[PDB]
Parts: C-alpha cells; structure tokens; sequence
C-alpha cells in the first residue's frame, strides 16, 4: 500500500522562496516519490532535466533527494545549468559539471511584486574569488578593493557585499521575478530507501 | 589593485543604482504626463530632486580616477561622460542667478502674450490665435502688424537678460577647458584615441560650410520659382528682384514652407493623393493603424512589441476631467518598459506619426543591452533621423496600395511626382538655410567678435545674405529677435536639425540600394526586404559603444556627411524648375527695403 507519500506540495507552495545567496535545502528520504504532480502547476517556463529522461523517472529510484528553491531575475535563469559563467553562477549558485537532476523554473510577478517597490530580496555582486559546487555563504563584509584598509565602513573602494533586488508589477520579462527550483540525486553504498510507486 | 578594477567595481555599482533611480524619476513624469494635477508635480519634483542630486555625488566621487591610466577606451567614455554630465563649476550666487535667468526665459516665453491694437479688452496666446492667423489668413495689414508686435513685446524684455546670460554661459565655459560655449556645443561630435576615425570639434564648421556651398542652386531656383508663384497673391508689395517679406512665410519665423503648398500648387487641377475618406469609409480606429505600423516593422524582420506596450500605453484622448497633452512623444522608462504617448485621430497625418513614433521605440529596444551611461545614439542626429527615414517609405503610393488603403486604379505620371517632390520640398528644402543661418550666428555672438551694440545689425545684414529675407519694419537694438525662437530661449543646440536631414537621406539611398530597388529614388519600399532590417539592425544594436564615425561607415561606407542622396533625391524637381525658371531672374538683392 502506497503510504508515505513524498511531501511536494510544500517545497513548491511555501510562498516565500528566500534570497539567492542564502537558499534553502531540503532533505527528502524514506518516502514514496510520486512526480506527477508537479505538472499540476501553472506551465513552467523552464523545465530542463540532465542526466535523466522525464518519462522515465518514475522506474529508477535513488538514495536521497536534495531539493532547492530561490527567486532570481528572469533571464538569469539561463545561467542555472552545468559549465555556465556569469555573476549569478560564480557568486551565489554554482553547480557540478556532472549534475544530474531537474531544474524548475517559473514565472512569479502577481505574487512577489508591489507597486512601492520590493527589496526583500537579495544577491551577491563582490567576492574576492570564486564558489565550488554546492555551496553556500552568508557572511556581510566590506570589500575593500582599494590598497588602503577601511576598516569595515562604508565609503571609497568600500561596498557593502549584499546588493538589493527591485520589484514592481510594470517591469517587462526579463526583469520580473522568478521562482526557481533544483532537484538533486545521487548513490552510494547504502539501501535506496526512496523509490516511485509501483503498479 | 590598478585603476582600470577600481573603476570596474565602481562602475558595476553606479549601473545598479542609477537603473532604480532613473525608473522613479521617469514613471513620475509620466504619471503627471498623463495626470495633470498639483500633487504629481510635487512627485516629479521630488523624484527629479533625488536623481539630481544622486548625480552630484557620482560626479564628485568619480574624480578620485585619473583619466590617463585607462586604455580599454570603454570604461573611458563612461568616466568621460559621468564626471562630465553633473559637474558644477560655478558660485553659488552665480549657480543660482544663472538658474532664476532660465526659469524666467521659460516663463516668459510660456506666458507671453499679444493682442489686437488700441483695444485692452480681449487678449490671446501665442498658440491658439498667433499660429493661425500666419498660417490660413491673407490678410498684409495683420499679418505684418503681429509679426511687429509679438517681436516688439517679447524681445525687448527678453534682450537685456540675454546679455547677461551669455556672459554667465561664457564663464561656465571658460572655467573648464573648453575655448567657449559654442566650442561646448560643438564637443558633442568630438571623437578622439580611434586611429583613422578621429574628429576635431573645429572640422565641423567647415564641414557644414562645404556642404552648404553645394546646395545652393536648388535653393536659389526654388526661391525664384516661390517670388514668382507669390508675385500673384501680393503683385505691389513684392519686387521681382528683392528678397521676400518676413511677415509672409506663412508662420511666425518662416522656420517651415509648408503652408504655402496651397498657394504654390503646382497643378491644382490633378487629384491630390489622400486616404482619409478611406479609411473613414473602412472604418479605422487607433488599434488598426498601430497594429498596420507593427505590421510594417514585422515585415523587414525587426521583433515586433511585448504586452506590455499594449497595455500601458494610451493612443486615444481620454477627455473629460482626464486632461492631458497631445504632443506625440515615445517614453522609454528603463528595465524593459516602453510607451508611447499620443492623442490620435483618423487623418493620414496621424498615420505617419505613428510609425515616425515606433521608429523611435524600435531604436530605444536595440541598445537594452548596453551599460547604463551608453544606452543612447551615437551623436544628437542619428536618433532623429531613424524615426524619419521611415515615415517617407510609409508615405509611398506602392505601400499604400498593398495595403488597400489606395485603389487599385490610381496612375502616376509627370504631375503626381512633381506635386509629390515639391510638396516634400516646401518642408525640407526650406529650413536648411534658416537653421544653418540661426546656428551660425549664435557661433559668433557666443565668440565675441560680435559686439553687443551690433547684434540687431549683423542679424540682418546676413539674413538678407544668405536667407534672402528682408524684415519688413526696421529694429533697434531694443528688440532681440532670436529671442523670440522657443529653442534659443530655452538653451537647445538647433545644429541637430541640420545634421539630422542629410544623415536620412543617406540612410534611405543605402537601404533601397541593398533592397535591390529600380527606378526613381522617391518611390521606394522596403516592406518585403529582410537584407536592409538587419544591416540596419547592426547599427542600431551598437548605441554609443561606438565612434560615429565608424557607425556611419558601417551602413553607407563613408567617414564623413554627404550631399550627394539629398540632391539625387530631388533631381527632377532640379530639372523641371529649370525649365519654369528660363524668364525669371535668379537671386535676390539685398539694396532693396519694404520700408522705402
Ligand atoms: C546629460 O544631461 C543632459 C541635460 O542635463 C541630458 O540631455 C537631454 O537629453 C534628452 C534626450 O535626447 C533631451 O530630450 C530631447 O529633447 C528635445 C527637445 O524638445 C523639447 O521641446 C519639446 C516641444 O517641442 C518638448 O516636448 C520636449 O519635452 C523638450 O522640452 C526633444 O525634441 C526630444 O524628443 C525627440 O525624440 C523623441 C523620441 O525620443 C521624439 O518623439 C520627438 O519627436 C523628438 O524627435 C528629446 O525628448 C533633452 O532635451 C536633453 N536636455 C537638454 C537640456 O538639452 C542628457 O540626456 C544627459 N546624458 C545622460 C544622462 O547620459
Ligand atoms: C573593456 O571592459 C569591458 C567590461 O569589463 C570588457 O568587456 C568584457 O569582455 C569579456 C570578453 O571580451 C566578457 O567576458 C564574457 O562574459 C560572458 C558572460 O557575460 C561569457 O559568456 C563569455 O564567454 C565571456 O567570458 C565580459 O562579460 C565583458 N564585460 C561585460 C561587463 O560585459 C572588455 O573586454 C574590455 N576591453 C578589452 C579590450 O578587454
Ligand atoms: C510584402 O509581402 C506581403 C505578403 O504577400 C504583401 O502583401 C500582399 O500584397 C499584395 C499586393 O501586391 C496583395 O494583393 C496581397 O493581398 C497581400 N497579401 C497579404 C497577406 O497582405 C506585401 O504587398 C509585400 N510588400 C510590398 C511592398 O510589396
Ligand atoms: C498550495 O497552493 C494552492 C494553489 O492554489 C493554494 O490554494 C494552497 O493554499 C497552497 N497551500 C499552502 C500554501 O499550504
Ligand atoms: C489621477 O489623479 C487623481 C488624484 O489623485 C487620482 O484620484 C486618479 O486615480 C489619477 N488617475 C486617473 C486616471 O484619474
Ligand atoms: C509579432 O506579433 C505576433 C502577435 O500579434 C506574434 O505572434 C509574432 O511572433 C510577433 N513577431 C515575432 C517576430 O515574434
Ligand atoms: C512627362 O513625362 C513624359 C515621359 O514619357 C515626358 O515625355 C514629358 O516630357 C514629361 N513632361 C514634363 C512636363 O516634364
């Protein structure tokens, strides 16, 4: 008897997807895994799946699922994929060559922007080098880029780290928000534990 | 580290900043745009208040970065612009003097007024009576006696606060490195550190000059043939040798011909080509005629708009308390937002202005890409004269037959074109000399070769020289006529209207040659071309990353402006005119006087 049903309806209906340079994972394991209800959402604007087949999903099973959700820019979504560059995808969020998973991607503007104007939301535009895979950072410093110690204050060749997304329902696509969402898996030598419903 | 990653690093934070600041301040001005009331422009000036002065401090903080130390040459146009664009120089008590010196100019050209003689009972504005009693009425009396008076009673105030503001000007200039203001106006086309493409502030004066020596014949032939056509409507006023009276140009300063077609028609018996009975007949609204301008733009293969536009701009007068001005303008707010504002009605006037309007929103949507401080054309001219190249393939007998507007039936021969290439050179022929003439010398007089006690007297003696007008009453020094323009009083560069006009008709040429196009110049199309959309598309795409120069060469394939497409453009109409002008005298004399 199918019983312990995978909770999916939570990492995609939590209303508030965090900022990007602190997002937030979840651990699934020891559950059934159903994935046909993810498609009972609204059309997805990305939907991109690596190293399996989506039809195919429901027959492998796996040891453990890590899932990951955020709200990044329109079209910054191009840069969530394996080999890619730019400043979302070396400061915040960078992923493994040999990822292998689905990514998520859909459209938010009639829930998470005001006409005043939103700045909940976060990122990073200056670290002194890059991130590994998988990773994440939350610590506020000055970056000092001139030769001369500041001290830690605000004012020449001294910026604070975290800068602050805008948000107003007259942006055009490209500039309007989107909630974004990573699923991971992997193996090891362990019993799988987590597997699909069976027919 | 080095300069060039400090500059890097404050560069990438100014974008991020400025974006917001600039979509606060635009989404203000367009809410009291289309909101006339008092509280919006409390908005506008907050909003205006917090861009300027966010500015200030940009520029101030930029200067920590010598200029000498950067080679990239890209990073160096932004510094060169940002320390530029917000730099103040001046006093305080000067600051503030100069600026209560241009809100008074603007007020009292706002709120200027004249009205009939010896009769304090009823006056009007300049707008509402002013322009139409030059335009449709015939009488001399009235049209001289208001010529006279606005002038009389706008220019003597305005002279001696003229006299102090070119003074103020000229110190504004001399404090940075510039020689003058004319020289600061003149930098805009300034390029340098580009081997093979550099451009001296200097070379444009001679350059305008040997461009305007070539035009001259078409000019003076169509001025013989305009004193002749004239001579009819006011036989013993005009001399068949003098120069025109200025108070009979069928506007206030004669800037525009146009509303002289009427009296200069050249075969008024032929039917005039016009489509407004069509499209009342096919009952056409505002959607229609923005969906065919889409439509048009789609075909040469150039992305058509997002929602967005649809459904935030308005193109109909919305009337009742909602009041609001009809002068058409193409709003770009940033962060993928575009809008156009118009009132639109059923005329084919309006037609065109709504693709000389999309133009302008096609041309913002190519350089999105670019960094903040370089989203704009490459010089004052090229903007214009993209949203003017279309609106003569718009205006085509054979894109109006395709689209259905015009039947089948109509014919072209010797009359529809030459009615056609007059009616088109009543507009544009005209102007070149009154702008080239008025940029001239305000060049001189911001020189100081020019004293001040002559400044009403050389202002003549060159308008009789080279426009061939003479004024029909005689002024003092009391008066100062350019005054009483709306560009020289609200402190505008005019030059743009003279480079904008023969940068089009390159661009034209260029593209009808590349759409493979046959036959005469003026009836061309480029609806089902795609090769000519992108190669314009490429020079669109580049905004001001680039020297113009080096813009201008990737289209046309020369370094310089020409003239050649402009007379090429015109040709027939040379040859016909010659032809009318076999027994009238060529060129005006400036002994002549109205005034005895
Ligand atoms: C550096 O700082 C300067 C000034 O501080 C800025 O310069 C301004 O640049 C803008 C952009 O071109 C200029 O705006 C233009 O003004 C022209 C003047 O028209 C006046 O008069 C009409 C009535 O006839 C008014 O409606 C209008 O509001 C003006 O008061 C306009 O004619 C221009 O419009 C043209 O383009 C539009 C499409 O965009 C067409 O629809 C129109 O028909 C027309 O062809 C344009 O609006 C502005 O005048 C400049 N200021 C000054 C003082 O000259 C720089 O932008 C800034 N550089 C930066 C920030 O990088
Ligand atoms: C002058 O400075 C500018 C800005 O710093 C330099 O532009 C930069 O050029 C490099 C490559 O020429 C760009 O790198 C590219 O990044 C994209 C991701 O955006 C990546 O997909 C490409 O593979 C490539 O690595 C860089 O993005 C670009 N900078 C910006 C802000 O766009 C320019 O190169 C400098 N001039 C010279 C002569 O070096
Ligand atoms: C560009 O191509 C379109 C598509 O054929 C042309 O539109 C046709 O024009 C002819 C007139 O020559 C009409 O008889 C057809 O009914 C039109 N078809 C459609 C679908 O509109 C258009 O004329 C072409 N542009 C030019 C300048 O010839
Ligand atoms: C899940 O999403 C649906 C979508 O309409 C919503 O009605 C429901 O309240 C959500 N559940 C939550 C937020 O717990
Ligand atoms: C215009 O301003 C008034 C005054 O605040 C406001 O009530 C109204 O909603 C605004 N918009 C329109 C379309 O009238
Ligand atoms: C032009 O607009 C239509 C919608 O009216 C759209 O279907 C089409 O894709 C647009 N053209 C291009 C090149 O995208
Ligand atoms: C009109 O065009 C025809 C072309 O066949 C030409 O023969 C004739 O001379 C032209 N008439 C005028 C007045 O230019």
């Amino acid at each position: 008897n199918i019983t312990n049903l995978c909770p999916f309806h939570e990492v995609f209906n939590a209303t508030t997807f965090a900022s990007v340079y602190a997002w937030n994972r979840k651990r699934i394991s020891n559950c059934v895994a159903d994935y046909s209800v993810i498609y009972n959402f609204a059309p997805f604007f990305a939907f991109k799946c690596y190293g399996v087949s989506p039809t195919k999903l429901n027959d492998l099973c796996f040891t453990n699922v890590y899932a990951d959700s955020f709200v990044i820019r329109g079209n910054e979504v191009s840069q969530i994929a394996p080999g890619q560059t730019g400043n979302i995808a070396d400061y915040n969020y960078k992923l493994p060559d040999d990822f292998t998973g689905c990514v998520i991607a859909w459209n938010s503007n009639k829930l998470d922007s005001k006409p005043s104007g939103n700045y909940n939301y976060l990122y990073r535009l200056f670290r002194k080098s890059k991130l590994k895979p998988f990773e994440r950072d939350i610590s506020t410093e000055i970056y000092q880029a001139g030769n001369k110690p500041c001290n830690g204050v605000a004012g020449p060749n001294c910026y604070s780290p975290l800068q602050s997304y805008g948000f107003r329902p007259t942006y055009g696509v490209g500039h309007q928000p989107y909630r974004v969402v990573v699923l991971s898996f992997e193996l090891l030598h362990a019993p799988a534990t987590v597997c699909g419903p069976k027919k | 580290s080095t300069i060039e990653e400090q500059a890097k690093t404050f560069l990438d934070k100014f974008n991020h900043e400025a974006e917001d600041l600039f979509y606060q301040s635009s989404l203000a001005s367009w809410n009291y745009n289309t909101n006339i009331t008092e509280e919006n422009v409390q908005n506008m000036n907050n909003a205006g208040d917090k861009w300027s002065a966010f500015l200030k401090e940009q520029s101030t903080l930029a200067q920590m970065y010598p200029l000498q130390e950067i080679q990239n040459l890209t990073v160096k146009l932004q510094l060169q612009a940002l320390q530029q664009n917000g730099s103040s120089v001046l006093s305080e008590d000067k600051s503030k003097r100069l600026n209560t010196i241009l809100n008074t100019m603007s007020t009292i050209y706002s709120t200027g007024k004249v009205c009939n003689p010896d009769n304090p009972q009823e006056c009007l504005l300049l707008e509402p009576g002013l322009n139409e009693i030059m335009a449709n009425s015939l009488d001399y009396n009235e049209r001289l006696w208001a010529w006279e008076s606005w002038r009389s009673e706008v220019g003597k105030q305005l002279r001696p606060l003229y006299e102090e503001y070119v003074v103020l000007k000229n110190e504004m200039a001399r404090a940075n490195h510039y020689e003058d203001y004319g020289d600061y106006w003149r930098g805009d086309y300034e390029v340098n550190g580009v081997d093979g493409y550099d451009y001296s502030r200097g070379q444009l004066i001679e350059d305008v000059e040997h461009t305007f020596e070539e035009i001259k014949p078409l000019y003076e032939h169509l001025h013989a043939y305009v004193r002749a056509k004239l001579m009819n409507a006011y036989p013993s006023y005009i001399s068949p040798i003098g120069c025109l009276p200025a108070h009979l140009l069928g506007d206030m300063w004669g800037r525009f011909w146009t509303n002289l077609y009427s009296l200069t028609v050249p075969f008024g018996q032929k039917p005039n080509i016009d489509v407004t009975d069509a499209m009342v007949d096919q009952a056409w609204d505002a959607q229609r005629i923005f969906k065919e301008a889409e439509k048009f733009f789609v075909s040469v293969g150039l992305p058509n708009m997002t929602q967005g536009f649809w459904e935030n701009s308005m193109l109909t007068d919305p009337g009742n308390v909602q009041k609001a001005v009809c002068h058409p303008t193409a709003w770009d707010l940033g962060k993928g937002d575009f809008r156009i504002l118009m009132c639109t009605k059923v005329t084919m006037d309006d037609f065109l202005t709504a693709h000389h309007e999309m133009g302008h929103i096609q041309y913002d949507m190519a350089y999105a890409a670019q960094p903040f401080l370089l989203r704009n054309g490459a010089n004052e001219g090229f903007h214009e004269a993209v949203g003017e190249i279309m609106s003569l393939s718009a205006a085509t007998p054979k894109h109006l037959k395709s689209i259905g507007l015009l039947s089948p039936d109509f014919q072209e021969d010797n009359e529809t074109e030459i009615n056609f290439l007059l009616k088109q050179a009543l507009t544009i022929v005209g102007t070149l000399p009154f702008t080239y003439m008025l940029e001239k010398w305000r060049w001189m007089v911001f020189k100081g070769e020019i004293p001040k006690d002559q400044w009403m007297k050389k202002w003549w003696e060159m308008k009789r020289e080279i426009v061939g007008v003479v004024e029909p009453v005689p002024h003092d020094e009391t008066y100062c006529d350019p005054a009483s323009l709306f560009h020289v009083s609200n402190d505008y560069s005019f030059i743009r209207y003279y480079t904008r006009t023969l940068y089009q008709f390159q661009f034209q040429e260029a593209l009808c040659q590349a759409a493979k196009h046959e036959g005469p110049l003026h009836k061309c199309d480029i609806s089902n071309s795609t090769e000519a959309g992108q190669k314009l598309f490429n020079m669109l795409r580049l905004g001001k990353s680039e020297p113009w120069t080096l813009a201008l060469e990737n289209v046309v394939g020369a370094k310089n402006m020409n003239v050649r497409p402009l007379l090429n453009y015109f040709e027939p109409l040379f040859t016909w005119l010659k032809d009318q002008n076999k027994n009238s005298f060529v060129g005006w004399s400036t002994d002549w006087s109205p005034y005895a």
